[PDB]
RNA sequence: GCACAAGGGAGCUUGACUGCGAGACCUACAAGUCGAGCAGGGACGAAAGUCGGGCUUAGUGAUCCGGUGGUUCCGCAUGGA
RNA sequence: GAUAUUGAAUGUUGGUACAGCUUGUACAGGAUAGGUAGGAGCCUUGGAAACCGGAGCGCCAGCUUCGGUGGAGGCAUCGGUGGGAUACUACCCUGGCUGUAUUGACCUUCUAACCCACCGCCCUUAUCGGGCGGGGAGACAGUGUCAGGUGGGCAGUUUGACU
RNA sequence: AGGCCCAGGCGACUGUUUAGCAAAAACACAGGUCUCUGCGAAGCCGUAAGGCGAAGUAUAGGGGCUGACGCCUGCCCGGUG
RNA sequence: CGGGACCUAAGCCGAGGCCGAAAGGCGUAGGCGAUGGACAACAGGUUGAUAUUCCUGUACCACCUCCUCACCAUUUGAGCA
RNA sequence: AAGCAGAAGAUGCGGAGCCGCAGCGAAAGCGAGUCUGAAUAGGGCGCAUGAGUACGUGGUCGUAGACCCGAAACCAGGUGAUCUACCCAUGUCCAGGGUGAAGUUCAGGUAACACUGAAUGGAGGCCCGAACCCACGCACGUUGAAAAGUGCGGGGAUGAGGUGUGGGUAGGGGUGAAAUGCCAAUCGAACCUGGAGAUAGCUGGUUCUCUCCGAAAUAGCUUUAGGGCUAGCCUCAAGGUAAG
RNA sequence: GUGGAUCCUGAGUACGGCGGAACACGUGAAAUUCCGUCGGAAUCCGGGAGGACCAUCUCCCAAGGCUAAAUACUCCCUAGU
RNA sequence: GAGCUGUAAGCAAGCUUUGAUCCGGAGAUUUCCGAAUGGGGAAACCCACCACUCGUAAUGGAGUGGUAUCCAUAUCUGAAUUCAUAGGAUAUGAGAAGGCAGACCCGGGGAACUGAAACAUCUAAGUACCCGGAGGAAGAGAAAGCAAAUGCGAUUCCCUGAGUAGCGGCGAGCGAAACGGGAUCAGCCCAAACCAAGAGGCUUGCCUCUUGGGGUUGUAGGACACUC
């Protein structure tokens, strides 16, 4: 008979991998182990409800996130840092410094892992910092640094 | 000896061989002693296979 | 019983046909046998006339149930099957 | 022996939903021509000619293919063939292969059900059984259906008449 | 309250049997032999549970044949199991 | 005294329970079941019928105080089992 | 007819329904014609030579037991192990005498037990023989005293033994040292009640009188030969009527 | 009473293969129904029946349930034949 | 309304016009066994527990009531196993076992003799018998029916159809239906869909679970909207 799998059959099937499972063995194994549940109207409707709920939740989470994140990321942000003779910067503003800047200036609250910068800016100028806002969408951040005192 | 769910029991009938002899015969029921929660608890009583498929839970 | 050939032979042929059948023998019944003659086509023979198996008597057994061919037949409402 | 109780695999042989493509001459012929439409053009350093190995086919005519060296030319309407012209879209299943999921069967190992006339506890002063917990096998066996073989162990009968 | 002896047949012996015709050369017997059975033995009773085997475990338990003891059980596995 | 207010074997009955068209069969616990086990009376007479049952003597078994008595103990506390 | 009203009735209603008047052909179908057949032919079945219907008596027939008695046997449901066969639990009985095993002790004796002889020994499905049990040879009984005995002798008589009490095996079965033996005087399949008034091609019996007539023991067939059908022979009634 | 935007009208069942039974019907071409196995539908734009089966037509909505009346019998009572 | 205490003679003794015997209606009592029910049981027998009562100085003894099993409700417990269950204890229960009449009826088993001149299909016959249930009747019953016409409209039973169709070693034998005419006369509820309330599951905004409102039909009906 038909069942709504709760875990892996040949791979995690929590999504409700409807199949035909040898009613005898199906009942015995799935019920003794909870591997699945009967595929009746009630359970099917409950699964559909939970699935659409989570789908819309994720859709909203991604939509709300991408839009304003990109829009604001299209802004300009600047800071100050001392520099020496010959353009040899005394330090380097890593991702942590940029995170602190965006947290204290504009209150963007982006993770230090989602926003990464390995090159370790050492120049006294402007630069665009890409961000991993979305696995399929990204935006740049116009960071700036200038001499101080 | 009968299915608890439906009135399935041992019936009787003839056994007509070649020449149409009329030896008497019995007809059993394909019932098994599986665990079912007919009442508030399981009891492990007899139940017919035809009724077991897509019917009461074991 | 057959030499007037029913026995020998030579030619053409398939009447070793189809529907029948007045009237008779035998028989408890079933059944069996002879049959002039009518019609449709024919064969032989110029014609007449013969041919509905062997010169005559044994060479075969029913009903039911099955199979094949033909049917102005019937065909569980109607038309088919 | 088949089926329900009674399924999971590892490989395995057909068919499905996705996919991979190739087989084609009676002769005429430069040849290997199946046609019906679009057809005056196509591939060329994302490389000609030639060269060689392997895969395939075959009406043993030969073709194609792919692996690559060598490298600037090859192909085509048009000249002739004959029933029908060669560059791109397709089919007719004539012809062989590999991958994913089901699909059903064959032969392999596991365990879930089924058993327990194996035990420990409780029900319970109980050598019945029945719930729990371990072990043993285990899709077996037992059980209900259908079929085949054997079956005087058993049952109902028959075994003529004249003389 | 025993008749005995000589000689042979049958059965090793004691025992059991056709109440109500036959007490025996018949039956059984201890012995031998073949065969089945690895334990939920096999066989048996019963439609099934449940029981005999057996509070047994291949020197133990069932089935057939022959019947102590001395010598031997010879050939044929074509036919049927 | 023979048996019942004492026990138990074979065997039967048998809550629950296991089986099985029905009826019903099997069986746990439990209980029945002597033909067994344990148990306190014996000696002389009496009438026409009864008598180790009646009469006359000596006795025994189980149990309770209205009393009787001596013992211990009333919480390493007598006593019962 | 059922049915309705009606004294359990007669009667009235009730034409639902059945038979005949038209038959032939399997059927379509046709019609005093129809079927067969190619066919106005021939032949088969009918009219043209119309009389049936509903009751009552009587004869006969078929179904019910069907003329009366008679089986052996079969099936179903029940009763029986108080007789007998076996088994289980628990008790009880076997008067007396003889034999003498194994073993044990001693003596002899061998290097050593082997071996021999004496003393105790009381084993035996042992012997003789009472009670008890079984009946094997002969007589009487066989309308007996007795629906299986008595009289004399006979075998066993401490292990397969006899026996009391209680219990189990119930018939398509049980039991059986095994004879077709026992299972309540019955057993090659116990007894009681039902199917059941089983069936009988078999035997026996079948009740008042007179009168008219008057046979057969033959052919065919037959799972049939002592049975049954047809025909042959008999009788009764109506016709042809003078055919024999 | 009016509309067919949309929803319902009795599922492991109607049926089918296998082995039987009863319907007058004996597996015969065998409808219809009940049975024990396995397979298993539509559900109104639908389904069942009209003696195999198919199309048209005709009739009706199963797999839910109840229902007195005319009908059979007399052990017994009252009265009478 | 004047003989009666039986059959049944009596011998004896008593009741009755304040009204007997007798007849009918409704009641009280009803030893023991028996489904038998506290346990056992060789039917009419024996042995107990708990309460109340009689009596002894106590036991001993005696009178009344309750004390079987299954099943329904409820309450307290509730082991393996932690909750929980199986199970155990308690109160309510004109609940229930049994035959009956040797009959009628619904269903489950289920023969043989017999007939076919044997006999196996068949008949005997779903007969006898056995089993389980109730009723005065039971079963069936309002068309997923008959039927083929300007068509009837729940079942049941009677006469016809009819010993016709048909079944059958196509034998023996078995055996209808509908139309038609009669006896009676009654049609109804549930599920499904939708709606009100609540409960649990969170099927997390959806699901089923329970009472109620609802509607029941083939010219299709109902829900839904509306007219009533």
């Amino acid at each position: 008979m038909k069942v709504i799998f709760l875990q892996d059959v040949k791979g995690k099937g929590k999504k409700g991998e409807v199949k035909n499972v040898a009613d005898g063995y199906a009942h015995n194994f799935l019920i003794k182990k909870g591997l699945a549940v009967e595929a009746n109207a009630s359970n099917i409707s409950a699964l559909n409800g939970q699935k659409q709920k989570e789908k819309k939740e994720a859709i909203a989470e991604l939509e709300q996130a991408k839009s304003l994140k990109e829009t604001l990321e299209k802004l300009t942000v600047e800071l100050s840092a001392k520099s020496g003779e010959g353009g040899r910067l005394f330090g380097s503003v890593t991702s942590k410094q940029i995170t602190e800047q965006l947290q204290k200036d504009h209150n963007i609250k982006v993770d230090k892992r989602k926003l990464e910068l390995p090159d370790g800016i050492r120049a006294l100028g402007y630069t665009n910092v890409p961000v991993k806002l979305h696995p399929e969408v990204q935006a740049v951040l116009k960071v700036h640094v200038k001499e101080e005192a | 000896r009968k299915c608890v769910i439906t009135g399935k029991k041992t019936t009787a009938g003839n056994n007509r061989s070649h020449a149409m002899n009329a030896s008497k015969r019995t007809w059993g029921a394909n019932l098994q002693k599986v665990r079912i929660l007919v009442n508030g608890k399981p009891k492990k009583v007899y139940v017919s296979a035809r009724a077991l498929k897509s019917g009461k839970v074991e």
